[PDB]
DNA sequence: AATGTGCAACAGCATGATCGCGGCAAGCTGATCGTGCAAAAGTCGTGCCAGC
RNA sequence: GCCGCG
């Protein structure tokens, strides 16, 4: 099995190669919704992993009407995850990188923080290989 | 396309060789049977196989099942010699093979800190060799170059004292054969070591996935200003301590160390020491050392905790806990602004990770590898001190 | 006129010629009336086509 | 007796419970007996050279009246043994003596011959012969040929899972694999086709063939269907009643028999309903005209009024066509069962698919098909299908091909013609239709039962036969112009084919690869070893994971446990300790018989296929004393399961407990205890194990390594054990006792045991005697062990106190702690021997000289050259010293007055004349321990070949007069005898020499008979010994005939002792390796109540996660071994008298849970029983078998009797603060390796070097000084990080940049750090090749 | 790499030399992470001639 | 009601199938003739003057 | 080409 995850993480590398952060704001509205993910009678993804070190594309909002709890356009830390878990929030609208509409590249605000380091990732960073190598890592124990 | 040679002075002739004159043989006879007014079929025959000699020439194992020759193989053609496997792997595109390197066994040194590693006398003066030259020129030892070489050779002592001085503050990045993410290759700060065998700090080796049964590294010198500073502020172990692919940490105890945490914070029922009341973690250790109490005792401790609740700011509260030896022994190692909560369990390789998580997102980057290494040393030496062993 | 030649391709061994008519650095560029070659660096083994 | 000699000196305490029924064979027997069966003669033509002699010849011109008789064949006798043959690096081998004869017939007389040169032998080729060990010794190597695992040739019906066409249906091919030749496929089409591949071309329609075996249209359907008749007479169309056919169908109409209802129209089709139409007899009824518009006329009937007719095959019936037939007289009509029940349409497709129905039509589109050029003349195209099959040279499937093939259809004969006929295509053919509809089921292609064993025997034949056909096609040739003066030698002997042919195959084959040298144990592994791969066998790329899988039926054949780890895991295999091969070749394996409820002696050895229809129990069945089964219902395997079956319904009964295991696995105590792959790791661990400075014992053995130590061959054994006479470190002689004699000449053994000599793996091998003087010895024993043995038993390692605790860190993952004083005591210390070799070569402007004055070399680095050039034995080198002084000419023949000036103020040569002498490689230290310089004939001798040539002559003539004394004492005893008998002087007749004068005469026939016939013994004697003494010289002084080239050969040897050191490789045999990592002081390491502290601390969390409790079995066993021993020791140091010291070793024998040894020290006397217990005084070695070993209770008790804590655990302190540890630390003796994996020979650094030629990049490699390979993934890794300048300086300045080089280099030295980056040198490259195409790439700006 | 180059011959087109791997062939510093900065120096002197 | 067109199934062919590292032999094996003549170049046996 | 190492 190593050398199909071999040749996987090459396949991804090379598909993802050309891909670096290269703005800070594309400005965008359009975002990913983002909830528990459920299947039959037991809990699986807590909203809580889902959203960490994420940025909001919309307000979140409380079921109380009309009360803005975190503001648009802002990193979710554990602060502000812990906010929201005390709240009783369940879906959240966080934009992601297929829809940073920049152009050749992707917005360091519509990819989230990067998860090496605490802070939003920097300008530069190249974040294609990076993902391709978090995916093909695993795979050798994955039991075909 | 260079000649192999071959014993004497005779030479073998290679593939791209073969594949030229055979391409200039059939044109030549081409030629040459032009102007003799050849019947058609003959001068036809000879085209076909001029044109299937350089097919054979550009591209070779299409188009005749290949050409071989002398070993029942097919000819190495243009084509197929692009690179390696054809494409760029081997001799280009991120294969090249790299000066100033080397490569050997790894052994465990408990001894080391984050950013250290071990690396043999024997294996540096020999990646550090233009180094070593320049300061012997520089410090007037050895004016010519040939002086410095035939010293550095000679091995005097004092080539030694340079060779640790020219270490001082040069990283050197080490890394294991399958580098399947970034954090298989790290810059570690150089520490002479009289061996043969590099020394690889234990709590990197889970981002490795190295063990010391047989494993070897290979060690690469950034000989750069530029590049110095990247080993030392972006490969640095001390820098990637999160794994950039979940943001859980990675740097976390494994093993001997989870064991030691493991059987430090435990109690049991009866020891020696209960329901005894001690002033503070000194007067644990004093008693745990001393042979007075044991490391499961419960006892009654007084404890001081810092919250940041203030504005950047730590505040001490002081309060008596219901705790055991061990747990206040241990308490002397978290850095201030973590509660005492996270010690009063067990530590179960679930528990110290989420500790360090909690020291990296409270206190910051450096305290927390404090506490790492910290933490690796406690966890040895209770390990150690605990004697546990496997039976039938 | 080879595979291998020394009139084209450039020299064989450092700045000399065949046949030894100018061999040295103080012709620099001269093709030999007895050979074609000319005088340069061998290092054009490389480059010429 | 119950002892052997060898066995007394140190006995085992055998755990066993189970006695042995038959001893384990010689663990070399595959390839000693295939060899032997290749070499001996053979009365009849089976197998071996005869056979190919008698295949090829007798050979004859093409009707020249001219043939050449072969008869028999010889040997001759090696020129050098395997000891000179190994020294000198010469191919071991003998030569071939065929006796042929040439008979010329008569031209004008048929059938008579004119002439008969009968001359003698002729020479062809050099066959190499296998050692006593089962190696060949080819240009000085040792090569031992691995058995290969292929497919027994023969019919195979394989399935392909059904998923080809995703339609699910299945498809069935069978497949005739030859010997030699070509095979062929059936296979089926999804849309229901026969289809025919020959040499895996494409697809044709099936019929051709059957077309082309003159097999018309009627009889192929008649051959591979059923006819039935349908009779219209007076219109009442009748139909042939066949109830059995008449299974499933639906009654169209009213069925009535003999005028009675029967079966109603669409009645019940159950089979009530047919058995009672079978009841009553019935004849032919008339059935509805709409049933036969389906049918299809099989026969071609013929009208009687005109010739035409309907021939048409495979055609179904019109209403007109009825009408005419009956207007023909077609009464009955013939056609074929057209029934889909369990048959079905099948052929007839086929048939229908190609219009060819001629043998003429077939045979050419078969031409064209396979050949697809010239079309042929009636000629080509016979001649190419004779050729293909039916030819009794062309194609050929061997004597198991033709058991295969009958046993696959069911036929009673097994014997049988080598060659395809016509009926087998009919019936395999028949075969694959029949599983098609159902009956029959297809076979397993992995089954042991279809995978034969080709040893070295079978390959060497095929390669001469090869060679043989060779050699035929050109002695054909001459016959046809030759004379009466032609003579064998002149007849194209032509060795060159043959002997060029054999020595391909022997020296570089797939599977004649270098033999391992590594203990004894990775030898006798290595040379029992099963190998998937090979010419005939199957790649690795091209194996899936059902080849490399473990089958059912690997039982008793093939080992599950030992096999490579990564790319050739299933692939590699090696014989179980028992198995062998039938006469074919398959694997079979023992067995012993059941008659009726008990278990009796005799066995049988049982094959995979006959094995699967007995029902065999399991070895550890518990049985009484009249060998009943203690159990009822007991475990059994009947067909490729295992159950629980009654105590009479099994029919064989496994032979022991070790069947399943190899003998590499079964070494590995308490492996029942052990993960499967945790043992396959250890398994391939041991035999990497480096021979150690001194042998020790292992404390918990198996009791299979006597049976390694001596069947491997690396020890001296006896073979006519006698009393030992002289013993040195070199020499063992033996006089054999008189009960067994040579007549004449008496006789003595001598036995040279081999020293220090490098091995394969550059390790030692070294032989020191076992036995010390005057010591009986009997056949078998051995009289000195090889590396890594003691006392004729296998020891590759040596027993460590070893604590199971976790270290300050030191021990983390799997690193091993060592204390000091395992380097102190020299224990995994290793001598490592290595060759440096000098070559003295003519040159075009002259000889190449050897002489110590070397021009241009001080007198310091001559200081360890004697006046000859070469170094002094014993000479301490290192670094770069001289070892030979060898000189290279210069040409000069302008004479310059600069050169004048040069050649008066120096020497004659003024040093005109280069010099290049071998040195030491840097890095490689030792001590010179031989030379071995070699001379041309002709050439004058070197200053050291005297002393070698005369140290030889000393040996030679010291080894031979020892026979020279034993017959003159004896001699000299029978003369005195004789003079006793008559006129005896006492001790004057032994005061002067020759019997004082023979005794003057004495008596007459004393005189004429006695003292002559002694007279001439010894005259006699002195002349053998005198002409044998001479030949010896003139053997031992030669002039060698080298290459052409070379003038002078010199081999030095270097020896260096190797020390543990952090880096090293240290592994116990349970897969539980590490590297060291810190050699501790003896005062750090935990030490117990008692103050002895221990050698290795392991870490136990590398216990529970992979599963090894044979590490901690084997640790408390260790510890009670030395428990005892210490006891032992005891009792011996302070003079106990004997008799307790013999009830205490008794007390220690009889231990266990009723064990099969019985040793009893009654029949011992006082001396061998102080003897033994001197040899017990460092532990017991106590063994426990595979899988019925040491119980817990018997460990417990063990250590009871040791006076050692039953838990396993004692208290241990720590060494550098006095504090004991916490918990109980687990403490004992366990049996370490050091694997071959050390430091010294995997530490590495570059930071300039050589680069190559194209590319300008680094070398790769160590021994080249190569540079790390920055591969693609650390490129990933470190764009990931970001590091664009690290990066760039690896891409461009360190490896390529021809210029960034040197101005990098330059920047360092100033102190500048400055990149100055560039262009790579391979991307020109590459530009340049791509220009070199038809396509332009440039740099634009 | 024989359809790729087939059909960047006919076709004629160029690199530019935008990405990761095609930097690293020709051993220029990458557009990504320390050599983020310097390729911008580049791209704004192109665009202004 | 016979006819032409577009859609779909089956066969053949191209492509790629992990990364480093260490050690050992044997192949690595490799030739276009002669031609017979001027034309040139080189070489050899011989005689020359200049130094001791 | 073979063998082994992680
Ligand atoms: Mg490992
Ligand atoms: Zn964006
Ligand atoms: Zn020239």
């Amino acid at each position: 099995k190593t050398a199909n995850s071999g040749y996987l993480t090459r396949r991804l590398v090379d598909v993802a190669q050309d891909l670096v952060v290269t703005e800070d704001d594309c400005g965008t509205h359009e975002g990913i919704m983002m909830t528990p993910v459920i299947e039959g009678g037991d809990v699986k993804e807590p909203l809580r992993d889902r959203v960490l070190g994420r940025v909001t594309a919309e307000d979140v909002l409380k079921p109380g009407t009309a009360d803005i709890l975190v503001p648009r356009n802002t990193l979710l830390h554990e602060q502000w995850c812990d906010l929201l878990e005390e709240n009783s929030v369940d879906a959240v609208k966080v934009r992601s990188v297929v829809s940073c509409d920049t152009d050749f590249g992707v917005c360091a605000h519509c990819y989230g923080r990067d998860l090496a380091r605490g802070h939003i990732i920097n300008k530069g960073e190249a974040i294609g290989v990076i993902a391709a190598q978090s995916i093909g890592e695993p795979g050798t124990q994955l039991t075909m | 396309r260079p000649l192999v040679p071959l014993d004497g002075g005779r030479f073998a002739t290679s593939d791209l060789n073969d594949l030229y004159r055979r391409v200039i043989n059939r044109n030549n006879r081409l030629k040459r049977l032009l102007d003799l007014a050849a019947p058609d079929i003959i001068v036809r025959n000879e085209k076909r196989m001029l044109q299937e000699a350089v097919d054979a020439l550009l591209d070779n194992g299409r188009r005749g099942r290949a050409i071989t020759g002398s070993n029942k193989r097919p000819l190495k053609s243009l084509a197929d010699m692009i690179k390696g496997k054809q494409g760029r792997f081997r001799q280009n595109l991120l294969g090249k093979r790299v000066d100033y390197s080397g490569r050997s066994v790894i052994t465990v040194g408990p001894y080391l800190r984050l950013h250290q590693c071990g690396l043999p006398k024997k294996m540096a003066l020999e990646l550090f060799k233009p180094f070593i030259y320049g300061k012997l020129e520089l410090r007037g030892l050895a004016t010519t170059i040939k002086a410095a070489k035939k010293m550095v050779e000679r091995e005097e002592a004092v080539v030694w004292d340079i060779l640790d001085e020219v270490i001082r503050e040069h990283p050197v990045l080490l890394n294991r054969a399958p580098t399947l993410h970034r954090l298989g290759i790290q810059a570690f700060e150089p520490v002479l070591i009289e061996g043969k065998a590099i020394q690889l700090h234990p709590l990197v080796c889970a981002a490795y996935n190295a063990d010391f049964d047989g494993d070897q590294m290979a060690v690469h010198v950034p000989l750069t200003l530029e590049a110095q500073l990247e080993a030392r502020a972006l490969m640095m172990s001390t820098n990637n301590i999160l794994s950039p692919a979940n943001g859980e940490p990675i740097i976390v105890p494994s093993q001997d160390v989870v064991l030691g945490l493991y059987y430090m914070t435990r109690d049991c029922v009866n020891a020696k020491g209960e329901g005894m009341v001690l002033t503070g973690p000194k007067e644990a250790e004093r008693l745990y050392r001393s042979g007075l109490a044991s490391l499961h005792a419960r006892v009654k401790v007084r404890i001081t905790e810092y919250e940041k609740d203030a504005n950047g700011e730590l505040v001490a509260k002081t309060s008596l806990k219901d705790t055991t030896v061990g747990r206040a022994i241990l308490w002397m190692i978290v850095p201030k602004g973590l509660p005492y909560s996270i010690v009063n369990q067990a530590l179960g390789k679930k528990a110290i990770s989420k500790m360090l998580n909690t020291c990296y997102r409270i206190l910051g980057l450096k305290p927390t590898v404090i506490f790492a290494d910290q933490i690796m040393y406690t966890g040895f030496a209770y390990a150690a001190r605990s004697g546990a062993s496997v039976g039938i | 006129d080879g595979l291998f030649c020394a009139r084209i391709f450039g020299p064989v061994k450092d700045y000399e010629c065949l046949c030894g008519k100018y061999k040295r650095l103080k012709h620099r560029g001269v093709i030999c009336e007895k050979c074609g070659v000319e005088v340069t660096q061998t290092k054009v083994r490389r480059e010429r086509m | 007796m119950v002892y052997s000699y060898t066995e007394k000196k140190r006995i085992r305490k055998d755990f066993g419970k189970r006695p042995q029924v038959l001893d384990v064979p010689y663990l070399l027997s595959i390839q000693l007996d295939s060899f032997q069966k290749f070499i001996e003669q053979d009365p009849e033509g089976q197998y071996g050279l005869e056979a190919a002699f008698r295949s090829v010849f007798p050979i004859q011109s093409y009707s020249g009246n001219s043939e050449l008789q072969y008869v028999s064949y010889r040997l001759g006798e090696p020129v050098f043994d395997v000891q000179e043959c190994q020294i000198r690096g010469v191919t071991y081998s003998a030569p071939l003596r065929v006796k042929l004869r040439l008979v010329i017939y008569e031209r004008e007389a048929p059938e008579g011959t004119v002439k008969d040169i009968k001359e003698q032998e002729v020479y062809m080729g050099e066959i190499p012969l296998m050692t006593d060990n089962g190696t060949f010794v080819i240009n000085g190597t040792e090569r031992v040929i691995v058995s290969q695992l292929h497919r027994s040739p023969g019919v195979f019906f394989d399935s392909d899972k059904g998923k080809t066409h995703s339609s699910g249906k299945v498809l069935y091919n069978a497949r005739i694999i030859p010997y030699r030749g070509s095979w062929l496929d059936f296979e089926f089409d999804p849309k229901d086709n026969l289809f025919v591949r020959i040499d895996r071309r494409r697809k044709l329609p099936a019929t051709i063939i059957l077309r082309a075996l003159n097999y018309t249209t009627e009889q192929i359907l008649d051959l591979f269907f059923e006819k039935v008749i349908f009779e219209i007479r007076d219109n009442k169309l009748q139909m042939e009643l066949v109830p059995e056919r008449l299974r499933g169908e639906t009654a169209s109409f009213d069925i009535e028999a003999n005028g009675k209802v029967y079966v109603e129209k669409g009645r019940r089709i159950t089979a009530r309903h047919i058995r009672q139409l079978e009841k009553d007899d019935v004849k032919l009824i008339e059935v509805p005209v709409e049933y036969i518009a389906g049918k299809v006329v099989a026969k071609d009937y013929i009208d009687e009024s005109t010739g035409e007719l309907i021939c048409a095959a495979n055609m179904e019936l019109s209403l007109d066509l009825l009408a005419k037939l009956s207007q023909s007289g077609h009464k009955r009509i013939e056609t074929l069962f057209t029934n889909d029940l369990d048959h079905g349409p099948y052929i007839s497709e086929t048939l229908r698919v190609d219009p060819t129905n001629d043998r003429l039509s077939a045979l050419v589109e078969i031409y064209r098909m396979m050949r697809p050029g010239e079309p042929p003349t009636r000629e080509a195209a016979e001649s190419l299908f004779e050729n293909l099959f039916f030819s009794e040279d062309r194609y050929d499937l061997s004597a198991v091909g033709r058991m295969k093939f009958n046993r696959s259809l069911l036929r009673e004969e097994i014997e049988g013609s080598g060659i395809l006929s016509k009926d087998d295509i009919i019936d395999v053919m028949k075969k694959l239709i029949d599983i098609r509809n159902g009956k029959g089921e297809v076979d397993d292609i992995d089954h042991l039962g279809n995978r034969r064993i080709r040893s070295v025997g079978e390959m060497a034949e095929n390669q001469f036969r090869v060679g043989l056909v060779r050699v035929e096609r050109a002695v054909k040739e001459r016959l046809s112009l030759g004379d009466l003066d032609t003579l064998m030698p002149q007849d194209m002997i032509n060795a060159k084919p043959i002997s060029a042919a054999v020595k391909e195959f022997f020296g570089s084959s797939q599977l004649s690869q270098f033999m391992d040298q590594n203990n004894p144990l990775s030898e006798i592994t290595h040379k029992r070893r099963i190998s998937a791969l090979g010419p005939g066998g199957l790649t690795r790329e091209r194996a899936g994971f059902e080849v490399r899988d473990v089958h059912p039926t690997h039982y008793g054949r093939v080992c599950p446990i030992e096999t490579p780890e990564g790319p050739n895991i299933g692939l590699i295999n090696s014989l179980s300790v028992y198995a062998q091969t039938n006469e074919y070749g398959f694997l079979e394996t023992p067995y012993r018989k059941v008659t009726d409820g008990v278990v009796t002696d005799e066995i049988h050895y049982l094959s995979a296929i006959e094995e699967g229809n007995y029902v065999i129990a399991q070895a550890n069945s518990n049985l009484d004393e009249e060998g009943h089964f203690v159990e009822d219902l007991v475990t059994c395997r009947s067909k490729g399961e295992s159950s629980l079956f009654s105590r009479d319904q099994v029919d064989y009964m496994d032979v022991s407990t070790q069947q399943v295991v190899s003998v590499g696995a079964s070494l590995i105590p308490f492996l029942e205890h052990d993960d499967a792959n945790r043992a396959l790791m250890g398994a391939n661990m041991q035999r990497q194990a480096v021979p150690t400075l001194r042998a020790d014992k292992p404390l918990v053995g198996t009791g299979m390594e006597r049976a390694v130590a001596v069947d491997s061959g690396v020890t001296a054994v006896a073979k006519r054990g006698g009393v030992v006479q002289y013993v040195d470190a070199s020499r063992i002689v033996i006089k054999v006792n008189e009960d067994e004699m040579y007549p004449g000449e008496a006789g003595i053994d001598i036995y040279n045991l081999t020293k220090y000599t490098r091995s394969n793996q550059n390790t030692c091998i070294n032989q020191m005697p076992c036995v010390s003087l005057g010591e009986p010895v009997e056949r078998g024993d051995v009289l000195a062990d090889g590396p890594s043995t003691d006392l004729g038993e296998l020891a590759l390692g040596q027993n460590m106190r070893v604590a199971f605790m976790p270290w300050n860190g030191y021990n983390f993952e799997d690193s091993i702690l060592v204390s000091e004083r395992v380097v102190q005591e020299d224990r995994f210390t290793t001598i490592h021997i290595q060759e440096l070799a000098c070559v003295s070569r003519d040159t075009k402007l002259g000889p190449e000289e050897i002489t110590a004055d070397i021009p241009n070399v001080g007198e310091a680095a001559l200081s360890k050259l004697d006046e000859s050039g070469i170094v002094y034995i014993g000479a301490e080198v290192t670094g770069g010293d001289i070892l030979v002084g060898k000189v290279t000419p210069k040409g000069e023949t302008q004479l310059t007055p600069e050169e004048k000036l040069l050649r008066a103020i120096f020497g004659e040569k003024a040093s005109d004349v280069k010099d290049s002498s071998l040195r030491v490689p840097n890095g490689v230290s030792g001590t010179v321990i031989d030379v071995q310089v070699f001379t041309r004939d002709g050439v004058e001798k070197d200053k050291r070949a005297l002393e070698i040539e005369e140290m030889q002559l000393k040996q030679a003539k010291k080894d031979l007069s020892e026979e020279l004394q034993i017959l003159e004492a004896g001699l000299f005893s029978r003369i005195r005898a004789v003079l006793v008998a008559g006129g005896v002087e006492a001790e004057k007749l032994d005061k002067l020499p020759r019997d004082r004068w023979l005794e003057l005469g004495l008596t007459d026939e004393e005189k004429q008979n006695q003292l002559e016939q002694l007279a001439e013994q010894y005259d006699e004697l002195k002349h053998e010994f005198e002409k044998k003494l001479e030949a010896k010289r003139r053997k031992i002084t030669q002039g060698d005939d080298l290459a052409p080239g070379v003038l002078k050969i010199v081999k030095v040897y270097l020896a260096v002792k190797r020390r543990i050191q952090p880096g090293d490789k240290m592994a116990g045999r349970h897969g539980n390796k590490g590297v060291i990592s810190k050699i501790n002081p003896i005062e750090d390491m935990p030490y117990d109540e008692n103050g002895t502290p221990v050698d290795i601390v392991l870490n136990p969390l590398g216990v529970p996660s992979r599963m090894n409790i044979g590490q901690i079995l084997e640790t408390h066993l260790g510890m009670a071994a030395k428990g005892i021993g210490d006891k032992i020791n005891a009792m011996l140091k302070q003079q106990q008298e004997v008799a307790k010291l013999r009830e205490f070793i008794q007390r220690a024998y009889d231990l266990g849970a009723d064990v099969r040894q019985k040793v009893d020290l009654s029949t011992f006397s006082d001396e061998e029983v102080m003897r033994l217990a001197e040899n017990l005084r460092k532990g017991m070695p106590i063994a426990t078998p595979v899988f019925d070993g040491a119980k817990e209770a018997e460990i417990k008790e063990l250590l009871k009797l040791g006076d050692l804590p039953t838990s396993g655990q004692i208290r241990l302190y720590d060494g550098r603060t006095g504090e004991q540890f916490e918990r109980p630390v687990t403490v004992g003796y366990m049996y370490m390796l050091k694997l071959n994996h050390l430091v010294d020979d995997k530490m590495h650094a570059r930071s300039t070097g050589s680069y190559s030629l194209v590319t300008q990049q680094p070398l790769g490699g160590k021994a080249q000084f190569g540079g790390q390979r920055f591969g693609e993934m650390e490129v990933w890794a470190l764009e990931a990080y970001g590091a664009a300048y690290t990066l760039q300086e690896m891409l461009t300045v360190k490896s390529d940049d021809v210029n960034g080089r040197t101005k990098m280099y330059k920047n360092i030295v100033d102190g500048n750090h400055q990149m100055e980056p560039g262009m790579p040198e391979s991307f020109n490259v590459l530009l340049k090749e791509i220009r070199s195409l038809g396509i332009n790439i440039e740099l634009e700006d | 790499t024989t359809r790729v180059l087939t059909e960047a011959a006919v076709a004629g087109k160029r690199d530019e030399l935008r990405g990761l791997k095609e930097n690293v062939i020709v051993g220029r510093l990458i557009p990504a992470g320390t050599g983020y900065a310097y390729h911008q120096d580049r791209m704004r002197r192109r665009a202004a001639g």
